[PDB]
């Protein structure tokens, strides 16, 4: 089986940088799409953004500025980097698969369709706060 | 952010989330129980992943100006959980925040 | 002895209701003979001509002046000539465009603020600012089509008034001018359908044998070519997005149709013709055109110029297409030509003179023949 | 009772100015368009009057 | 002397501008409406002119 398993300091300060990390077992971390997901307390969850292998990298455009994403392919690893920590990122922080698929509903070759993305594994995550 | 449904165990309850259709969608619902990560319930409007009964079943994406819906029948107590719904309608921007969801109490 | 007359409009069925007042049948277009003679002129010989025929002529003036008629009482939207406020229609994440106008209403002292969508081929910007103009405001007035007529061919028969007779050429491998040694007379023409387009021929009449290939001096450059085909190729046409329709009153009694808001998916309108066939086609009509220059024969797409000539111009349903054919001119699948519709229209070259096509609700699909090619020449090719 | 006393503003043979004018109408011919006094020629709706 | 240069204000092809523009015309074709620079064709008065 995938565990994913999540590991970070917990609490941090405004104007910190948040890192944080992801065990990846059962799998390499070249071999799917890797996502994070974000909830502050209370909330339906964010997804934070994407990050593979190719280049196909891409942010949730609020956080973008702030953000990094990549593989650790030596360790196995999957890396979260938040810059300019602020009361909203306050929530809970999870690693996870990325799978996807394709949606057509017109012609092809007339690019009339579209990716989607789903996450199937999720990790246990962690609680992030900041002060 | 959740709203709520009340439902009988073995009742058939009926979960909505979003707005109205523009195009052609393709709908994944998530369920979080209580404490735990959030998990993979249905993608692209009815296709199960291994290990979901088929009482849940969602609505297609085919049609136009519906909302999305799921359907869980023969409720069990163990589907108590906060559902969600993200949606990938062909007409929008991706949608980076999942929508908000339903609070599905079984009132064993 | 040869002439040149008036000769008139005559149809075969009167299955045509009042409702659909087809432009072809006007109901001053009489039957034809549901059992019509021809008789076999036996030991004659006559010269035809078909590029200085007076028939077509005839033919052509009938259709601008039945078009100029028909379009006579209907509703003139000069009143649109106003700034438009255009934003790109939520088609996001093309050529749609949502435009608002200043709309003076029944009641003179007026204006409502109302919205359509219009394509982008018909819209020109004034500013490089969200403003824009539609694009016959520069040149001329639009008259809308009239929304109850129709304007899809019916075969017309052209007859003789009575003193004079319609000789027919029954040589099948006649080709352009010259002496035809089978000749017939009848009271009239088959039925010909009056089809509009500009780069295929559709919905015509085949060759019995060959691919005839038929030109006034084809040896001048100059000259159209017209290639009559000895077996159809099909296209499948469509217009895949659901459109509605939107009523906007402009004055008294004067209503103006604009496209309402798209359902569902917004895709682009294509035509399907088979690879197959296609290739066959193509690779024959060389085969047959070589046996007059002796060269290797290449096609290519067009050179340029405005889309009527520059794209597969047709009209389907009463919708007006524009299909890329550069896929054409150039396995077993179907080749997809991507096709743009507009809606503001000058027919016939007769530029100062607009029309505007209102929107079609629902969805759109064509089923037609090639049955012949337009086509000009510019080597040991 | 049914004779209206109304005000216009009629363009006149110059284009740049109106004029106010005034004409009597019968009630049958004329529709309101509020609940104040404020009237309609009832063909306007329709149509153009000869 | 009989020539007068005169200005406009002529609805151009999109109805929401008008532009300022110049003609001269003939005494003959131009009647005043005031006493100051406000002058009128002669023909508006009776008929459009084609
Ligand atoms: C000119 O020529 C051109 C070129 O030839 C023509 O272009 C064509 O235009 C048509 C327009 O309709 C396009 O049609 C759409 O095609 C898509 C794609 O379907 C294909 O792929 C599907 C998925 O592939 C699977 O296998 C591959 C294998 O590798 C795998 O990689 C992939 O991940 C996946 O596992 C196949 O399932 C599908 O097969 C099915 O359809 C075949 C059609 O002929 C049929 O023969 C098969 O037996 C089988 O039935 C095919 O291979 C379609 O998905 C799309 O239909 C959906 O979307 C429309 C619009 O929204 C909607 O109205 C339909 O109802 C349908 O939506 C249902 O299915 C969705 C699937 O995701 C689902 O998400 C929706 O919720 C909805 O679900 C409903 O049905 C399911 C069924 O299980 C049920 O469970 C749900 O509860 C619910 O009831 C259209 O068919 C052509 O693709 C396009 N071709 C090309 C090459 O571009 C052009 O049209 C011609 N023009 C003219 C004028 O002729
Ligand atoms: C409108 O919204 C829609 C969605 O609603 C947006 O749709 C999609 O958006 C994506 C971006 O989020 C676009 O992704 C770009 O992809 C480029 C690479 O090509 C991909 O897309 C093509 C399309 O056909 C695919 O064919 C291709 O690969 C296929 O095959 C892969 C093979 O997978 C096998 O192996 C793996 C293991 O490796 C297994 O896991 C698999 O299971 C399988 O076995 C498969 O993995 C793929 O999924 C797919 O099937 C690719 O998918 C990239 O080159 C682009 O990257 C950079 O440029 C874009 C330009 O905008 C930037 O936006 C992007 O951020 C990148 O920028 C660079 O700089 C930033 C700076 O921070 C860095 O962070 C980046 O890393 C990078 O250096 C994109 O990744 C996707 O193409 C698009 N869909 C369509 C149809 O266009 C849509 O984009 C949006 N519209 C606009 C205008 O934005
Ligand atoms: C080369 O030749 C080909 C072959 O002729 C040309 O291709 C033809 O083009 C026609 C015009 O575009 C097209 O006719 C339309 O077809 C639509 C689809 O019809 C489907 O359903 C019918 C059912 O038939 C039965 O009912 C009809 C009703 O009248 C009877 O007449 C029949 O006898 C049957 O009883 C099938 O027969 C078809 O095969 C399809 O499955 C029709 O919907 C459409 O009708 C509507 O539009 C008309 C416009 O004039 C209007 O008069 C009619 O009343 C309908 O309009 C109503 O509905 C609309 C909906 O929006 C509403 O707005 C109106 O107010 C009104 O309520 C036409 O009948 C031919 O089908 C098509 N043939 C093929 C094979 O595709 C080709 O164009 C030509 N080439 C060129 C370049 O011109
Ligand atoms: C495009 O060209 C094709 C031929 O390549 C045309 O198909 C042919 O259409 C004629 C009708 O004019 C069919 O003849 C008759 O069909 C009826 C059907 O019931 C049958 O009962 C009669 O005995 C007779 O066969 C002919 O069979 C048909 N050919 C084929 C191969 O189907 C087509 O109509 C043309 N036009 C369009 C728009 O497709
Ligand atoms: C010359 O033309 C006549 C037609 O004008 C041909 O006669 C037709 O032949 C077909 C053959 O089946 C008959 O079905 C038609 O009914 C005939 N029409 C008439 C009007 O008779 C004649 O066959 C042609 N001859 C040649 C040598 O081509
Ligand atoms: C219509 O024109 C206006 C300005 O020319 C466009 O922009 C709006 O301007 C108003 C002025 O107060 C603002 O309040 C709006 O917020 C502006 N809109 C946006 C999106 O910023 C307006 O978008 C144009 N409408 C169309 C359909 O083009
Ligand atoms: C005619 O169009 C103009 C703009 O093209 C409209 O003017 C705008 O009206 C809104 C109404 O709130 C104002 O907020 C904008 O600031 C106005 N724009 C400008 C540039 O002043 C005008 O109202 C339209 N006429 C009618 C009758 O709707
Ligand atoms: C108004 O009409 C004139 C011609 O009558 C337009 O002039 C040309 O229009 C074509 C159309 O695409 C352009 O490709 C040419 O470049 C235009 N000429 C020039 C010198 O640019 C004119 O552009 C039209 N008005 C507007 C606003 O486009
Ligand atoms: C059909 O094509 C033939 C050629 O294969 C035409 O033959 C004519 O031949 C003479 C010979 O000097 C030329 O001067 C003529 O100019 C050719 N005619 C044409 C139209 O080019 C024949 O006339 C053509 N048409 C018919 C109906 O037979
Ligand atoms: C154009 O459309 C026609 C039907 O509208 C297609 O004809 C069908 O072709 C399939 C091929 O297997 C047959 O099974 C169907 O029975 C045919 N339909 C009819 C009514 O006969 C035709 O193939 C299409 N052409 C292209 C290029 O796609
Ligand atoms: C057009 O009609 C309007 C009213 O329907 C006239 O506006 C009034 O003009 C008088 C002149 O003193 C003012 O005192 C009123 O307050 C105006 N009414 C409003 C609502 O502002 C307008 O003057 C008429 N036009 C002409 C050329 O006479
Ligand atoms: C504009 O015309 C419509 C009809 O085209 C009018 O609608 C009806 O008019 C009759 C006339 O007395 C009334 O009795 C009906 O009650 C009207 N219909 C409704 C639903 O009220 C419409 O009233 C006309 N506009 C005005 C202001 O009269
Ligand atoms: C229509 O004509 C009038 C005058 O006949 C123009 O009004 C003048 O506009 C200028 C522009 O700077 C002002 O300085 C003057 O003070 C205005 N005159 C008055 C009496 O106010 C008007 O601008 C013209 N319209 C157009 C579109 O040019
Ligand atoms: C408008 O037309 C009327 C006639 O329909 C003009 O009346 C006379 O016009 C002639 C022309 O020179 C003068 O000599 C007469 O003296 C005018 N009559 C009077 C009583 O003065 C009228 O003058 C025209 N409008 C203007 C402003 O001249
Ligand atoms: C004309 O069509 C028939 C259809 O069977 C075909 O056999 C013949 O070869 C075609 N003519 C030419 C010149 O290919
Ligand atoms: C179509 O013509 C273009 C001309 O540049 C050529 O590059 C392309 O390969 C041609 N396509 C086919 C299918 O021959």
């Amino acid at each position: 089986q995938v565990h994913l398993q999540e590991s970070g300091p917990g609490l941090v300060k405004p104007s910190e940088t948040l890192s944080l990390t992801c065990n990846v077992s059962g799998t390499l971390v070249r071999d799917n799409y890797w996502s994070w997901i974000r909830q502050p307390l209370g909330k339906q969850p964010e997804w934070i953004g994407y990050v593979h292998d190719s280049g196909d990298t891409n942010y949730n455009p609020s956080l973008k500025s702030r953000v990094h994403l990549s593989l650790d392919k030596s360790k196995n690893l999957v890396s979260l980097r938040l810059t300019g920590v602020t009361a909203a990122d306050s929530a809970i922080y999870y690693c996870a698969t990325t799978k996807h698929g394709r949606r057509i509903y017109g012609v092809v070759a007339f690019k009339e369709w579209f990716t989607y993305f789903y996450m199937d594994v999720w990790g246990k995550g962690t609680s992030v706060t900041v002060s | 952010a959740p709203t709520f449904v009340s439902v009988a165990p073995g009742q058939t309850a009926r979960i909505t989330c979003g707005e109205e259709s523009l195009g052609s969608r393709s709908v994944i619902w998530y369920q979080q129980r209580p404490g735990q990560a959030p998990s993979l319930i249905i993608y692209n409007n009815n296709d199960r992943p291994s290990g979901i009964p088929d009482r849940f079943s969602g609505s297609p994406g085919s049609t136009f100006g519906t909302t999305a819906t799921l359907t869980i029948t023969s409720v069990e107590a163990g589907d108590e959980a906060d559902y969600y719904c993200h949606i990938w309608d062909s007409r929008r921007p991706t949608n980076w925040v999942f929508g908000e969801g339903t609070t599905l109490i079984v009132l064993s | 002895k040869d002439a040149e007359t008036t000769l008139f409009c005559a149809s075969d069925a009167k299955a045509y209701d009042t409702e659909k007042r087809n432009v072809w049948a006007t109901h001053c277009c009489v039957p034809t003979d549901p059992n019509p003679q021809e008789i076999v002129l036996e030991n004659v010989t006559e010269n035809f001509n078909m590029w200085k025929n007076n028939m077509v002529e005839q033919m052509h003036t009938d259709i601008i002046s039945l078009w100029d008629q028909s379009l006579k009482p209907c509703v003139k939207l000069t009143p649109l000539c106003v700034t438009l406020n255009c934003t790109d229609v939520n088609a996001t994440n093309e050529e749609i465009k949502n435009c608002s106008f200043n709309i003076t209403t029944e009641l003179r002292d007026k204006k409502k603020k109302v919205y359509a969508l219009f394509y982008k081929l018909d819209v020109v910007p004034i500013d490089d600012n969200n403003s824009y103009r539609l694009i016959n405001c520069n040149t001329s007035a639009i008259t809308q089509a009239c929304p109850k007529v129709s304007f899809e061919p019916i075969p017309i028969h052209y007859c003789a008034p009575a003193g004079f007779a319609i000789l027919k050429c029954n040589d099948k491998k006649f080709n352009g001018t010259g002496p035809c040694k089978n000749v017939s007379t009848v009271q009239c023409t088959h039925g010909i359908k009056p089809v509009v387009s500009t780069q295929l021929l559709l919905n015509g009449s085949l060759a019995e044998e060959e691919i005839i290939i038929r030109s006034e001096n084809i040896t001048n450059n100059a000259k159209t070519i017209i290639v009559q085909l000895n077996e159809s190729v099909e296209i499948n046409c469509t217009r895949p997005n659901n459109n509605t329709r939107k009523s906007i009153r402009i004055g008294p009694g004067q209503w103006f149709y604009a496209t309402g808001d798209i359902i569902g998916d917004i895709r682009q309108a294509h035509c399907n013709i088979s690879r197959t066939k296609w290739n066959k086609t193509l690779q024959q009509v060389a085969k047959k055109l070589r046996e007059h220059f002796n060269k290797t024969i290449i096609f290519n797409p067009s050179s340029g110029g405005d889309l009527e000539i520059t794209t597969h111009s047709f009209n389907c349903g009463g919708e007006f297409f524009y299909c890329n054919t550069s896929e054409l001119f150039n396995t077993n699948n179907t080749i997809t030509l991507p096709c743009r519709i507009k809606q503001i229209i000058n027919m016939w070259q007769r530029v100062g003179q607009a029309m505007y096509a209102p929107p079609i609700e629902g969805k759109i699909r064509c089923t037609s023949n090639i049955t012949g090619l337009l086509l000009t020449r510019d080597n040991n090719t």
